[PDB]
């Protein structure tokens, strides 16, 4: 059954259930419950919906109302959160079963009943007041998500004193916003303002279409592109408009400063969620600031689905919203896991606004861009052209980690992830750089050890053999710094140019690429800055493709041999050692953002995907049943792999390798770590629903590593596991 | 910009070049370069993306030139003669030979074009077999890295031209959607062998997962098909089969292919809807092959053996008609403005849209002020590519309904 379904009925199990395995389609719901009125408008989406969907018959009818906040008792501002009222008789029954749906663990108040009975006997008149009987439900969210059948209460104790929104009604009545329960309580009203009270509260009836949507998913899972846009352009998206307009006055009545962002991501998807019981819907949201991006796929149970990536705009026009759903489109293989679960080329964009009567939609079709972006290559190509530049931008902050802040506290953090990525694309890079004169040429690649050891900077030189060089800078926004020395290099040649591209990550964490600045012949060079030169030594990058070689061999044939990994990571130990004090792996961020870039510069494996999220674990907690109440609390832990490595599918057991990093400060810290990853790869193992999506094949590859960073030579740099094997996971 | 909107950009850039009397050529010659460039992949964007000035004058040289095309379709024999001369009007060839001479099999220059790319590497860098085998595995990765047409040829245990049997060619130029190898290795294979292997090709790539580049390689194979209609038969067989074709033609402008398909129960319901709103989303799309688009939609419309699929297709039910689209996207090309269309043909697709709605109202008469305001809602809640900007076009479904009620 349905989520609905059993939440009419009662069924506290099966909607705990049923909403458990709608949080695994939709990895980042719990990141927005108290986004505004994100989780009352989604709850109210699903109520709103379910007639059409043919979840609830016509005899049963819905009443809510939106138990908006109001004004904030700490500090007199308004909030844009509320309550979600609902409530459901059916005609020949007698019971009413009241639902309270909020983002904190709130009951009916006496005023909501009464304005509810009022309601219901309007539509029955058969009725009389006894006898109507109240079943009362909560559904609250907050890592936890709990229901709750209250207590069998008598009397006046069945509802509370006052909802949400008859405390802001009275706090502004009064003229106080510091006044609490008791002391409102306490005050006395006139008949007139009683009766103001009384009009404050009032339900809406939830009123269906003619139109039946059963059958919206089965359009939206073909295997046909054609049909899933068009399905998209006349029909679906009609539905959904349709349906937020003819309640558009409940959400907007009696609130300021509403989330309309939030709240239109709630509404589609608490569409969504109405089919949930009966396909697999994964959704991937990406609601942070200046992103208002899903991305979602349907299937029945296969590889071969449209991905569907919707815009929602809130004030701009319909044909810019579609543009931003198209730009998230073509980067999908970056920003989401969808692309991981369908072999599809191309994918349907939506770009949607609910506030608009003319266009709110418009519907195209894109393919998905590779991501192979080739770092070193186009670093050479951006020194006279700003749109590469933007693009090697892009490269480097659309990669970081989405679950990492971009503020002030996380600065070192992303600071640590965008040099280590850059360090490991460009260091492990075994491809000459392709000249525009129809040639080739061998880069020989330094990283610089500046002399002062608390300096941001990464520092990198890149010269193409008979061609031009380039010095890399990635520095802080305090990196207050002459020239770097090259004399090092073998540089044969009165026609080499020296080139600097410096990049800034500023305080507003937005990453600035500088002008390219021509510094001259390689000669005159370092003939100027005799004197300029800074302290530091610029080493030489050994030779990586031992590196590749067996990284081949890993993400293929090798997949499931221990010796195989080994190898990998002892060429990559190998790699690094010469480079350990340069490159100042101080952070769990920066040494797994250089096997990141390690494994994406490498042509394998197809894809790699840092800190991605597999799936969450369900612990439960049921109170015994007392004069009817029922409580079933769910704690939710995420499961995250540091690193995933997939092949690309023909067979088509896309051999997934998954890696747990560990940072170590010395070889005694290593066993500990050693311990402390395996344990956390023991928690990987429960995870199963997660990894099916992934592969065709029945098994998947974990492993712990471990850096040391107090190592002096590369046989104690990266540990590697040395009883029985623990390192193939079988699913189900 | 978009990966895409560069794309479009360079094809309408390199579209300046198509000039011919007849306006029909024009517009399948300028779709034929879209295809090259690539849509909604790229296809040779890679190998042009920065071109600017001279650069882009001449690739406007070889698609000005007719010795380069075979109607409104490119002459791959010609291009690939083309694209590895050092010079054509006086402006020196931009393009990487070698990787020319791969993509267009011009076999004959294949290894030599590799040879001077492979000395070249050698020589920059600072036993002298193993060292050159290093270096030759080293120029075929960095190359192949565009695509596996350009290590395809060239054997790296000997730095040899590789020869392939006809057959095996074949069969990797369509792994590949490698359309001119396709051409190629089709002309080695005995004559014996062709209809099978053409066969062969169409029933494995049409399929629910075709992508846009197997249409040049479908439109190929069914026009040297002599027996199209055992074809159909057997590609009726597969799941999707006859759709897939049908619709990678249409959406790749392959109009003439898909009408003489049609002029020779292989598709359900559904395909039919699919092929109307495919041939009319194409048709806002490209909007100077709007007569032959709006043709082949009229052909589908007219069959006597699709009578059934024309009914159900204009059945108001569920408050949705499954054409509702199809007259929206008429509508919408029928008051285009952008392009230049006589008074003539504009009164000419105002009728087109006037019998179709007649028939709508003829054939379900109790629904059919429901059909209008269906249409209407479309007309008004999904923008389109050609639909102006705050203008209410439901009036001008509006005005062709008043018409037909008089
Ligand atoms: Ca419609």
């Amino acid at each position: 059954d349905g989520l609905i379904r059993s939440l009419v009925d009662g069924d506290l199990e099966g909607f705990r259930q049923g909403f458990e395995s709608f949080l695994d389609q939709c990895p980042s719901f719990l990141y927005h419950v108290s986004a505004g009125r994100f989780l009352p408008v989604f709850f109210f989406s699903m109520f709103s919906t379910a007639h059409d969907a043919n979840i609830l018959n016509a005899n049963e009818r819905v009443y809510f109302r939106f138990d908006n906040h109001g004004v904030n008792p700490r500090n007199g501002e308004n909030r844009n959160t509320a309550n979600l009222k609902v409530a459901v008789y059916r005609d020949g029954q007698q019971v009413v079963r009241c639902y309270s749906i909020s983002d904190r663990p709130l009951r009916f108040s006496t005023r909501e009943r009464n304005a509810l009975v009022q309601e219901i006997r309007r539509q029955n008149p058969n009725l009389r007041e006894e006898d109507l009987n109240f079943e009362q439900y909560k559904v609250c969210m907050h890592t936890v998500f709990e229901v709750i059948r209250e207590k069998d209460r008598q009397g006046r104790d069945k509802f509370a004193k006052y909802s949400a929104s008859e405390v802001h009604f009275l706090r502004q009545l009064f003229r106080n916003h510091r006044l609490t329960i008791k002391e409102i309580e306490g005050r006395q009203l006139n008949q007139n303002q009683l009766r103001q009270l009384g009009r404050s509260v009032n339900f809406t009836r939830v009123e269906p279409g003619q139109q039946r949507i059963d059958n919206f998913m089965e359009m939206l899972a073909s295997n046909q592109r054609q049909d899933v846009r068009d399905s998209l352009r006349g029909d679906i998206l009609e539905y959904v408009t349709d349906t937020y307009n003819n309640y558009r006055a409940q959400i907007e009545n009696n609130i300021e400063g509403r989330s309309q962002k939030f709240e239109s991501h709630g509404f589609l998807l608490g569409f969504l969620a109405n089919f949930s019981h009966r396909y697999t819907i994964g959704v991937d949201l990406d609601l942070s600031p200046r992103n208002s991006h899903v991305a979602f796929l349907v299937r029945h149970q296969e590889r071969e689905n449209i991905p569907i990536v919707i815009n929602l705009a809130t004030r701009a026009p319909p044909y810019i919203a579609l543009n931003r759903a198209r730009s998230h489109a073509e980067r999908l293989h970056v920003f989401s896991f969808i692309p991981i679960h369908t072999e599809s080329r191309n994918t349907v964009c939506v770009g949607l606004n609910f506030n608009l009567n003319l266009d709110p939609f418009s519907v195209d079709t894109v393919g998905l861009q590779q991501d192979r972006f080739p770092l070193v290559q186009r670093l050479f190509e951006c020194l006279e052209n700003e749109g590469i530049r933007e693009n090697i931008r892009d490269f480097l902050l659309h990669h970081l980690p989405a679950e990492i802040p971009r503020n002030a506290e996380n600065y070192d953090r992303i600071f640590d992830c965008i040099t280590g990525f850059a360090f490991g694309n460009s260091a492990f890079d075994r491809h000459p750089l392709e000249l525009e004169e129809e040639d080739e040429a061998p880069i020989t690649k330094y990283i610089f050890r500046h002399g002062d050891e608390g300096l941001r900077c990464l520092t990198m030189v890149f010269h193409a053999e008979g061609s031009d060089i380039v010095i890399l800078h990635i520095r802080a926004h305090d990196a207050q710094q002459g020239a770097i020395n090259l004399q090092t290099l073998n540089v044969n040649g009165n026609d080499v140019h020296v080139w600097e591209v410096s990049c800034t990550l500023n305080n507003q964490l937005e990453l600035d690429i500088d002008l390219p600045n021509d510094l001259g012949l390689y000669h005159d060079y370092q003939n100027n800055n005799a004197n300029n030169f800074l302290a530091g030594d610029l080493v030489q990058v050994p030779n990586t493709e031992n590196v590749h070689n067996t990284l081949n061999q890993v993400v293929n044939d090798g997949w499931k041999n221990i010796a195989q990994h080994r190898g990998l990571f002892q060429e990559i130990s190998g790699a690094l050692m010469p480079l350990v004090d340069t490159i100042n792996v101080n952070s769990e961020d920066k040494f797994r953002s250089i096997l990141h870039g390690t494994f994406y510069a490498s042509d394998n494996p197809y894809k790699v995907l840092a800190m991605y999220k597999v799936g969450q674990t369900y612990s439960l907690k049921r109170g015994q049943e007392e004069e009817g109440e029922r409580v079933i609390l769910t704690r939710i832990t995420e499961q995250r792999l540091d690193l995933l490595l997939l092949r690309q599918p023909r067979d088509l057991d896309t051999h997934p390798i998954g890696y747990v990093l560990r940072l170590a400060n010395n070889a005694e810290e290593v066993g500990q770590q050693q311990n402390d990853a395996r344990q956390e790869i023991g928690r990987l193992k429960k995870q199963h629903r997660g990894f099916i999506p992934i592969t065709s094949g029945n098994e998947v590859v974990l492993f712990p590593i471990v850096f040391n960073r107090d190592a002096h030579e590369a046989g104690n740099l990266i540990l590697f596991p040395e009883g029985r094997e623990e390192h193939v996971h079988r699913l189900d | 910009p978009t990966q895409k909107e560069l794309r479009d950009t360079m094809s309408k850039k390199l579209q300046e070049a198509i000039k011919h009397p007849d306006p029909a050529v024009v517009a399948g010659r300028k779709s034929a370069i879209k295809r090259w460039v690539g849509v909604l992949q790229d296809n040779f964007m890679e190998h042009i993306k920065y071109f600017k000035g001279d650069k882009l004058k001449f690739l406007h040289n070889v698609f000005q030139d007719e010795g380069c095309w075979s109607g409104v379709r490119l002459d791959n024999a010609a291009l690939g003669q083309r694209f590895t001369e050092e010079k054509i009007g006086g402006i020196d060839n931009p393009l990487r030979k070698y990787e020319m001479a791969c993509s267009y099999c011009v076999v004959d220059k294949i290894h030599p074009l590799f040879q001077k790319r492979f000395e070249s590497y050698r020589n920059k860098f600072p036993t002298e077999t193993e060292f050159g085998k290093y270096v030759r595995n080293s120029l075929l990765d960095s190359i192949k890295r565009k695509g596996p047409v350009f290590d395809f040829w060239i054997d790296r245990e000997s730095g040899e031209l590789k020869k392939y049997d006809a057959v095996e060619g074949f069969d990797s130029a369509v792994k590949f959607k490698w359309s001119e190898g396709v051409e190629y290795f089709y002309n080695h294979l005995k004559e014996e062998d062709k209809e099978k292997k053409l066969t062969e090709a169409i029933l494995a790539l049409s399929r629910v997962q075709s992508v846009e580049k197997d249409a040049p390689i479908l439109d190929f194979c069914v026009n040297k098909i002599v027996d199209k209609d055992t074809l159909l038969q057997k590609l009726s067989q597969k799941d999707k089969g006859v759709y897939s074709l049908f619709a990678e033609l249409i959406e790749s402008c392959f109009f003439d292919t898909v009408h003489d398909l049609v002029q020779c129960k292989i598709f359900s319901q559904r395909d039919y809807e699919l092929f109307l709103s495919s041939l009319s989303d194409t048709m806002l799309k490209n909007p100077e092959l709007s007569v032959q688009a709006r043709s082949l939609i009229m052909e589908f419309w007219e069959c006597g053996s699709l009578y059934q699929y024309r009914k159900a297709a204009v059945n108001t039910s569920n408050y949705t008609v499954p054409t509702s689209g199809v007259f929206a996207e008429l509508i919408v090309n029928w008051r285009r403005e952008d392009i230049y269309k006589t008074d003539e043909e504009k009164e000419i697709e105002k009728k087109e849209i006037l019998d179709m709605m007649s028939f709508a109202k003829d054939c379900f008469p109790e629904k059919f002020e429901l059909f209008k305001k269906l249409i209407i809602r479309d007309l008004r809640l999904c923008g389109r590519e050609g639909k102006r900007v705050n203008v209410d076009y439901g009036l001008f479904a509006e005005e062709l309904f008043s018409e037909l009620e008089k």
